[PDB]
């Protein structure tokens, strides 16, 4: 009793349509509040759709035209359909009962929507120099790879200690980005060579690039 | 809606969660609970109101400019973010930015900035990202602003979430993408890190 | 379908005149009333002038009684805003809505069609 | 001449008007009224006629009226229109899409709002199905949204489907109190009278 | 039957302000205002304001208004009602009640249509005195406060402040006879009230008499003899 | 300045009946309902009628309420001694925006016996006269009903500064009590040859006289 079960996320390349569902238990979805709320990675709430208990529906600026909510009595199922998505539309979805007064009570565990790219792309390895001006740092931008992850070694795994590989981003184009840095003592920048090695599976990338001060 | 960053208190003491606006009379206040990969719980609704079965120790109150939620006697179970959210019009909800409510596990640390140029390589690649590493700060809760010579840069701007690492302090980064002409016009830019009042900054520079 | 098409605007002096335009397009009949608001920075928008088409009835509001009149045009279709001894408090960016009724109203949310605002900056 | 004016005066300046949800309404007949002085009125915020001519109004003749009358919230003004989705429109007052009349509203915040609060002025916040034209619903029947009765018991979804509009002083144009009177004009063709 | 437990009395000076509390009974607040009516010494009843929780709202009364706060947490189930600026007309007994509500769908209103379960009141008193210990005069019998063989003798207990004072005789022990009048209130804002005991003549020479003048404010005890 | 009015007492004779009145305005009985509280003297009002004319759980039928137009009316059939209190009739005035009360209706069931006031005058003690003060309590028990008049006297002339005198309150024996206080200076006290206690009583006068030493 008292369940919010959704279910039809996952990957949807951009421009593509999907259709979330929102199982209900011991609340009947026809004669109540019934709302959309997502969140985006890492930023708050954003409400986006609801249906009033009467058939009324009302959407947020940033989704009207291309998300539709829907619901089935029989099923007691609440649904989103979704048009035209793009990668601002990524987010976990919820699906919440709303007593509008009384707020929203009862809450969906909630679906994970990833709208990128397929395939797979290799990433392009830049030096990170270290700076002219006791300790110094040094890395390499791993840019615009996907689909995660790829692994930073240094100089063949020799240097471990210092190695700190820092979590991707998911750029607005849908690809991913990381850096690995290494925190050496200054005095041996010009006597030690530092080599990272970046190896994407999926693409079968192995890239190895040393790391020079700026001339 | 306006919600604080973070709020930082020490264990068995007690919070307190402002959430600001115009008009704030008429328009009730609901509080949400989001606990690390789980769905948000309504903790408070109606202002002042505790649903069935939530501690006494939540309580909410609004008037004037600001509602409040007050969390009495913490304890590490209240490490969530919580999100406010108005009872405004019957055709829209809109929630407030969140608050982070570290629990205090270790003392305070200030953030560690490393900022790159864009490399001589990328430049020949016709792009130019600057990256600015943010690590070693406690609790997990930084902004960052980005700055062309002086003025604020807003669009390009790609920024992690903080993520705890091994110390179980946490780390960030932030990446500026810019085109060449745009690095090379400016004289230098600058990545802001703000981490509870301090604030360091970076700054490099075209050469 | 229906489109509103806005011009006229501009950098004026204090007691200057301005004169903008409201070009309606896909009405099927004259059975609408046009609307002129204006955002100051900061504010909200704010109506200052209504034309109900099918009656050819004005609207002011207090403020742009004597200085403002609104008229219609038959053939292009267009409705005119004469904006005369402007003031700065006058400046704003002023936009035309259209509904489906013969009236007017102070709420912006009420006209379903809209113009693309044009700026009227008064200073010296 | 003055055989039997308009009794508008027991509409519209009446002391005191009706919630949403259980809005008034007045027969008005016999009489002969002009509305060019209430559209030429600078106190009408909203005066919005549908599939008739305010100035024109003079002009016209019917048969019946019908002057509904009650207060809602600034920002609501709009749903009092044919085709209006929303609380107001779906819970408390619904226009037909063949709306033949005219749509008169004024801020009344000098009225209905005090010090503290005007808690007095409802609406209906839940229903299980949307109003069907001129339909009036006054119960406060617990609304059930489980699929166990409510039975007079205000338990898990048994709450309460009326609220209070709470109107003061100092709160915004949109959350102000409006009074609207919605005059309905009847039938009629060829008028030769 | 439910029960309304509200604060208890209070004393304030003018100027200041005074919060009274009133507890509720289980879900009394489901379909159940609450009304908060004031009575002044010897006066009649005086509405101040209310409120309703199912519909999240209050009201107040025009003299009031604009010096009152009624609040209810929903949470404690309970209700407030704090008066500020307070006067010396203040001063009365504040009660809280649940009203049954009344529902005039012709106009759409709710208002209160009675309060059947009342709250026991809560004496509030504003003086702009402070506290003062009250000083005990014998009042001794004579051949002029006798009558028929019995002797009248009593204390005076003057000047104190505030309410109340308790007065025994001979430390409980003497009963019978004894009238306690209630205290006067002077100009000058302190209290003034005598006891008084009528005794056989005969036992003037055999029986002492004292009386026992508490003024717990003042944290004040005085045992006074009372002699011919 | 209060719109709804009641008369200030009523009589009526036991196992009979009485009418109490309640005078309104458009404002309230004009479109709100009026209701009806009894309040016993020391306690708390309690309800009983609610709606013009409903009757709470413990509220016999002896009595009931009437409404029409701007008026209403409280009747109490079959008059029983617990009857005597305070009635007091109350509306939602809305012009206000608030409940009014009425100024309430005092009623005196006549079974009642009368009683003359037992009045005992003490003079200044000499232990208040060392303290440079002077005193005279004039205590008043067990008259009905509870209303009297103090008047006191220098000599052979009238006094009215420094009087202070308690309102009637009910005894144990449902007989009333008052006191009345003269101050005087010790000087104003030796002086004078008496002074006088006057009390009077449903249009009887029992007067105290004490002087000094
Ligand atoms: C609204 O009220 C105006 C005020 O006039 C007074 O009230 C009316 C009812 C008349 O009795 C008038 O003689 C009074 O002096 C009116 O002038 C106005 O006509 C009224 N209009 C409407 C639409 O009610």
């Amino acid at each position: 009793q008292v369940q919010l079960v959704e279910s039809g996320g996952g990957l949807i390349q951009p421009g593509g349509s999907l259709r979330l569902s929102c199982a209900a238990s011991g609340i009947t979805v026809s004669s109540n509040y019934m709302t959309w709320v997502r969140q985006a990675p890492g930023k708050g709430l954003e409400w986006v759709s609801l249906l009033y208990a009467g058939g009324s529906a009302f959407y947020a600026d940033s989704v009207k035209g291309r998300f539709t909510i829907s619901r089935d009595n029989s099923k007691n199922t609440l649904y989103l359909l979704m048009n035209s998505l793009r990668v601002g539309d990524t987010a976990v979805y919820y699906c919440a009962r709303d007593l509008q007064v009384y707020g929203m009570d009862v809450w969906g565990q909630g679906t994970t929507v990833t709208v990128s790219s397929a395939s797979t792309k290799g990433p392009s390895v830049f030096p990170l120099a270290p700076s002219s001006k006791g300790t110094a740092a040094l890395g390499c931008l791993v840019k615009d790879y996907f689909p995660e992850p790829v692994t930073v070694s240094w100089n063949s795994g020799a240097l471990t200690s210092g190695v700190h590989t820092f979590p991707a981003v998911l750029q607005s184009s849908g690809l991913y980005s990381l850096s690995s840095v290494v925190t050496v003592p200054s005095s041996s920048l010009g006597t030690q060579t530092y080599i990272c090695n970046v190896n994407h599976k999926p693409s079968n990338t192995k890239v190895d690039k040393r790391v020079e001060p700026k001339s | 809606l306006t919600q604080p960053p973070s709020v930082s208190v020490a264990p068995g003491q007690t919070a307190r969660i402002t959430c600001g606006g115009n008009n704030d009379g008429a328009k009730s206040v609901h509080w949400y609970q989001q606990k690390p990969g789980q769905a948000p719980v309504l903790v408070v609704y109606d202002d002042s109101d505790r649903p069935s079965g939530i501690p006494e120790r939540f309580s909410g109150s609004n008037s004037g400019n600001t509602a409040t939620l007050t969390i009495t006697r913490i304890e590490a179970g209240d490490e969530a973010d919580y999100y406010c959210q108005v009872w405004d019009s019957s055709r829209d909800h809109v929630f407030g930015t969140g608050t982070k409510v570290t629990v205090l596990g270790q003392p305070k640390a200030n953030p560690t900035v490393t900022l790159f140029p864009p490399s001589s390589e990328e430049l020949q690649a016709n792009k130019a990202t600057l990256v600015c590493l943010i690590s070693d700060f406690y609790p997990g809760a930084v902004t960052v602003a980005w700055k062309a010579d002086s003025s604020p840069v807003k669009a390009g701007v790609e920024t992690t979430t903080p993520s705890k690492q091994s110390n179980n302090k946490y780390a960030a980064s932030s990446y500026l993408s810019l085109t060449p002409e745009q690095w090379k016009s400016h004289r230098s830019y600058s990545c802001q890190v703000t981490h509870e009042g301090s604030t360091v900054e970076k700054t490099v520079a075209p050469t | 379908q229906v489109q509103l098409v806005e011009s006229g605007g501009g950098l004026v002096q204090p007691g200057g005149s301005l004169r903008l335009s409201c070009a309606a397009s896909g009405f099927t009949n004259d059975f609408y009333s046009i609307a002129w608001f204006r955002q100051a920075p900061g504010k909200e928008r704010e109506g200052v002038s209504w034309l109900s088409v099918s009656d050819n009835t004005p609207t002011y509001v207090d403020s742009v009684k004597d200085r403002f009149t609104i008229s219609r045009h038959n053939a292009n279709n267009t409705v005119y805003l004469q904006m005369n001894m402007l003031k700065p408090e006058d400046t704003a960016i002023y936009y035309c809505a259209a509904g489906r009724f013969a009236g007017r109203d102070t709420w912006p949310s009420s006209y379903d069609y809209w113009g693309q605002g044009t700026q009227v900056t008064v200073s010296s | 001449h003055h055989t039997n004016l308009c009794p508008f005066g027991e509409v519209f300046n009446a002391t005191r008007f009706a919630s949403v949800y259980a809005w008034n309404r007045k027969r008005i007949s016999n009489c002969v009224a002009d509305y060019s002085v209430l559209y030429n009125s600078a106190s009408f915020s909203t005066f919005k006629c549908y599939g008739v001519s305010p100035t024109k109004l003079n002009d016209l003749c019917f048969t019946n009226v019908y002057a509904d009358s009650f207060v809602i919230r600034g920002d609501e003004v709009r749903q009092i229109a044919p085709g209006q989705t929303g609380n107001i429109a779906d819970y408390n007052y619904k226009l037909p899409d063949d709306f033949t009349g005219c749509v008169i509203a004024w801020n009344s915040n000098n009225l209905d709002s005090k010090v503290g609060g005007n808690y007095n002025y409802l609406y209906r916040l839940f229903r299980k199905s949307n109003l069907k034209p001129f339909e009036r619903d006054i119960s406060t029947e617990i609304y059930q949204a489980g699929s166990t009765p409510c039975n007079g018991v205000k338990g898990f979804n048994c709450y309460f489907p009326l609220q209070s509009y709470g109107f003061q002083p100092t709160y915004g144009v949109g959350y102000q109190p409006y009074r609207v009177v919605v005059l309905s004009f009847e039938l009629l063709h060829a008028p030769a009278t």
